């Protein structure tokens, strides 16, 4: 492009003696990221590409430093630096040619851009191993869900396909890959999740709580004359099942982080990052939060009055100073149902 | 007219829409309760004036 020179070279003319050429590449596609003149593309339409006047100096990586951009020719690397950078070379023209250069002479000045052709669609390539094709370490990659080492590095957890029903895409790779590579486990991840997302909260978990109701659909203590039954259904008419359904604390202490976690700030971070990535259809997790006393206020209307379940903050027209108080709840990360149905077919006889 | 009832779930919010509705419902009770020995709609407990300001001709109360 015209602005490719007329961003680097006429402005940044003072480290051109001493720049790296892995450095100089990258801050090209840098230049114009937007829709840039990608170096993949290079298979058919190298014409019309306007690409750096590297090629022909016959140098090194890290050895280009001559600084010469032409603007009339409308292809800026027209370079051949005599007598320095013979780079692989060691015989001579052949005979037929010289006697169309003629005779090995000043029109050989005018011979090196056609004969350079080979060496210009090399060291493109050349530089892309070393710094986007086998090396980026996910750093020099640096993408944004399309750079193919992360996508390499992320299907060993299990996630190709499945950012389905996600509002964010796999973002949180970065801390919750070792994690997830351990299988069935664990309680001591959650306390990792929290600690990620703010920084001044603190996680607690005990492992069995007293749940409650589900509702059984027959009372089934009718005492029965014809069959009955004893060895375990021994109840009354609502049961208790502990077996699952976790309770998780948080303890904040900045002010501006505790107008996050009431819905619509953090609560929909937590809400998507458990049910498809870390947890999904094992368990049911409830949640619980303590502060000191509030900041709630009251009846205004459509949405927003609720802090979860209760309220409070609006009445200590009293004392000055703290008393310590749970908050609220929130709503268990559940996902079930029955479908409505009956059905009129069978398996197999074997 | 319309008189609906709230329903107090949990999980649902707060509005000054319904605390209206629910108050102007047992004032409803009480009519069904007292129209089981009533004819012809009501009256007056009691009414006391201020003839003072007659000569001065005004009208006003003291108790109603």
């Amino acid at each position: 492009s015209q602005s490719a020179p007329a961003r680097l070279i006429t402005r940044y003319r003072k480290q051109l003696p001493y720049i790296n050429f892995y450095r100089f590449c990258q801050l090209l596609e840098q230049s114009q990221p937007d829709q840039p003149p990608i170096g993949s593309g290079w298979q058919a339409r190298q014409e019309a590409v306007r690409f750096c006047p590297y090629p022909g100096m016959g140098f090194p990586a890290s050895e280009i430093k001559d600084a010469v951009i032409p603007e009339e020719s409308h292809l800026p690397p027209i370079v051949h630096v005599t007598f320095m950078g013979l780079y692989g070379v060691t015989s001579p023209l052949p005979a037929h040619y010289i006697s169309d250069i003629a005779q090995q002479r000043e029109g050989h000045e005018a011979a090196a851009d056609f004969l350079d052709i080979f060496s210009h669609r090399l060291i493109t390539q050349y530089y892309r191993i070393w710094r986007k094709y086998s090396y980026p370490a996910t750093f020099e990659a640096g993408g944004q869900d399309k750079t193919s080492q992360y996508l390499l590095g992320l299907a060993r957890l299990g996630i190709p396909g499945c950012a389905q029903n996600i509002a964010t895409p796999v973002s949180r790779f970065l801390a919750l890959l070792p994690l997830m590579l351990l299988p069935g486990r664990t309680a001591e991840g959650l306390t990792s999740l929290v600690t990620l997302l703010a920084p001044g909260t603190q996680a607690r978990v005990w492992h069995h709580d007293r749940r409650r109701i589900p509702l059984k659909t027959p009372l089934t203590m009718r005492v029965h004359h014809p069959v009955s039954l004893k060895s375990r259904p021994v109840m009354g008419d609502h049961a208790t099942d502990v077996n699952g359904q976790v309770l998780l604390q948080l303890s904040t202490q900045t002010g501006s982080e505790v107008q996050g976690w009431l819905p619509g700030g953090h609560l929909y971070s937590d809400l998507l990052a458990l049910l498809h990535v870390y947890l999904g259809s094992r368990l049911d997790v409830r949640l619980q939060l303590c502060v000191e006393r509030s900041l709630l206020p009251d009846a205004r209307l459509s949405c927003r009055p609720a802090a979860g379940s209760p309220q409070l903050g609006r009445t200590a027209v009293m004392r000055t100073q703290a008393k310590i108080a749970t908050s609220a709840a929130r709503v268990m990360t559940i996902s079930l149902g029955r479908y409505q149905r009956v059905q009129e077919h069978y398996q197999r006889k074997e | 007219m319309k008189i609906y009832r709230p329903l107090w779930e949990d999980g649902a919010f707060l509005m000054p829409q319904q605390f209206q509705q629910q108050a102007a419902w047992d004032v409803h009770l009480a009519d069904s309760v007292a129209r089981m020995g009533l004819a012809h709609p009501w009256g007056v407990v009691a009414a006391e004036f201020d003839d003072s300001l007659l000569p001065l001709s005004r009208l006003n109360a003291t108790r109603l």
